[PDB]
């Protein structure tokens, strides 16, 4: 199941909309760029949403590239490891800092090979996240995303999960 | 320390 | 879920999965430029350049598919309730008895709301296109590309018609 | 733009960075693209800011653009009265319903000639606008600058704001 | 915010404010691609293309210029605290007369915080640039460019220089 | 009213 | 294939040709943002950046330039079978002397086959433009420009008009 | 300029010209997206989709390819004097019989002037590319992308090696 | 007749 | 008479 | 050895 | 120095 938050409140703007309330919750049935067909698990009730109005309500454990328990070193371990290259990439817990994670991925380089840059995950008022001032998110999935598609800010793109 | 927007 | 081989891939970093040209692969995950692939004819697993395959899972499931549609039925069905702007669906080509058309509800000044229509030209090697501009190796290609861009169209494809 | 409001919290994290807490008001000395040099009103230490972490916090009764206590019809006229052209907007408070805004922009019909579209521009929850759910402001300057730099959705950019 | 007209401009929308070359404006409000300006010639206002117009203020207020800074304080002025990835700040050329020198610190891999040094090149009618790529009427103008995007250099011009 | 695009 | 020098050029990268002002200078390739090019001041030939040159050559010989031609007959010919939406052509003016039009066919969703004109304001030293937000050097850089882009226009300069 | 056509294009619009998968054609005119094509098969003329056709001349004459020219060759040729960074050119790959492979010059820190090499691999029914993310009718196609986009490579490929 | 792309 | 941008 | 495409 | 990279 496609499960997500309503981040604001939303009024049926065109035919086909499903109005929502901030907070809550919502399956996602097809994804359609901008728009999303919903159905609120409140009233069972579907009809179209704006993708941005949401946020990835699933756990973050499951997730192919989110490992609770890995430490910087282990990251770094697994990440140079055979079977992984350049666009490879991870999220663990912050060491230094809890509450928090942080970014690991492999990134090639001129000088030395393959390498394991580190980027911490700040945390934000309303519970969001963000890498850069430039771009923040409700979500660690939503960050992910972007940077699946784009680096703006990172040497390289989140290409792959790190692999065991 | 960490890196950032290179 | 299912993605047909458009060429021939030789493996070339770590984790990556080679596959022979024209062969069945099943998606595992789409981390956007790469994904996670594994063959049915060899069970192995590993990345792909997601460009080098297409969708094969068919089309019926497709919500803005319509097979069994009239030219006249889909702007009934797209100007009906529950539609707006951008909204529309493929049905087979009424004229022609094999080729695909693109229906799509916008809106209009001299006119309120209205139907356009597009015909789906055709490849020799069997891809599609609307506008010689792109081409696509499947017609789930041609709508993923049409909903993220007007690249040549009226309006954008926001939404599958609603029954 | 004099003063902003922090819409988050911000912790240096570069030498020369100014940090502040959510809420907070400060005072731009310098605009530098996307890290503004700033001065809090409540420290008094003056040092860079992310942009993106704050919006515009002075009044809008200044605002070449606004109009509060303007009618539809005063608009609609307004706009098409000469001095302006296509691309000519402004925004007014609506009336009718209190607290909502609306955006008039005049444009060219090769139909009916010269016309003026209405938008209206819902409120969000935090406090927040917008046009289009593709695209949320802070502020209505933010929606401005936004849509005078782009169409994304409206008939025209919002050229010019509207003259007497 | 004094401009000076590059070339001459006949109002072509009502509401235009039009001008001739080497006039001076004073601009009121910049709207994007039209901004709001006042003749200082005649007292006049109106609005004009931001593209045919250039800043006339001086380059002494400006927090990134210095005009008597030799190339060794540039580098200890700016890998001093207070400074970072980022920081910039231009000086007159110490190699070519007539000239300004751009220094920004970046950041190598096995070098760490540097300083980097690009020369500003004079163009025929008066402009800069730095690539032939993109060339500028003013100073002003190439700095706002490069810091608002990293086109060509390895970092966009983010703060300037702090004492 | 007109709508977004 | 005969470019004029709209700026000096100084030698930078190795294999760069420098250039004077106004010198004239055929071109030899067009490596994208470089082309190798000769002086025909010096014989010496090299590389340029592409912007700090325009086309000298006659205009013509261009497809899309047909001097004495009326308002009404490029309405007429632009309208004319073998053409279509994209459709275009540059003319002598008949409404301010030492100037130039632009007609374009484009398409109305009420009058039907429509035919375009615009102004191509000249600019203070021989540049010329439709749209103050861009100007250009010459007539063929101006075309270039709008058949790779509609960028104003609601219809972009596809092909020059066929007689 | 000859060109073959990898798709078989159906005339929509007036003064277009059609034609059949493989056929070969002149052009005459290049207005970007549309280009003025001559049929070798017909005789008959008109406009053609860009996309629809690739190169057709022989690689041997092309300014960045070289036949007979070793991997050192071709190191010893680009760190030559009279070019730069950006500097290439296409050779026969040693490592490879029947592939190709580019050559670039580039410019480091901490060894300067360097020479990266990457490998062209083949596709299918025909085609080349260097990174699975765009493919390419031929290495001309190719070498055009990567002169107006570096999408991979540690530079832009400015301008052929020179002798 | 169809509202063919311009 | 004329169109404009 | 040879390079590759970021 | 260093040339527009
Ligand atoms: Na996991
Ligand atoms: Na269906
Ligand atoms: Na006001
Ligand atoms: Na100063
Ligand atoms: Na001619
Ligand atoms: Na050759």
């Amino acid at each position: 199941m496609n499960l997500v938050i309503a981040l604001h409140s939303y009024e049926p703007s065109h035919d086909g909309d499903l109005g929502f309330e901030k907070g809550e919750q919502l399956r996602i049935l097809e994804q359609s760029g901008e728009w999303w067909k919903a159905q609120s698990l409140t009233t069972g009730q579907e009809g179209f949403i704006p993708f941005n109005f949401v946020a990835k309500a699933n756990s973050l454990e499951p997730e192919p590239w989110f490992f609770k328990n890995l430490s910087r070193k282990d990251a770094e371990r697994q990440l140079l490891a055979p079977g992984n290259t350049h666009g490879s990439f991870l999220i663990r817990e912050s060491e230094s800092t809890a509450g928090s994670f942080s970014l690991s991925v492999r990134d090639f380089d001129q000088n030395q090979g393959e390498v394991v840059k580190h980027y911490k995950i700040r945390n934000l008022d309303n519970g969001g996240f963000y890498i850069s001032p430039r771009i923040t998110f409700p979500g660690l999935h939503e960050l992910v995303r972007h940077y699946t598609n784009a680096s703006d800010g990172l040497c390289t793109r989140l290409s792959r999960p790190c692999q065991t | 320390d960490y890196d950032y927007v290179h």
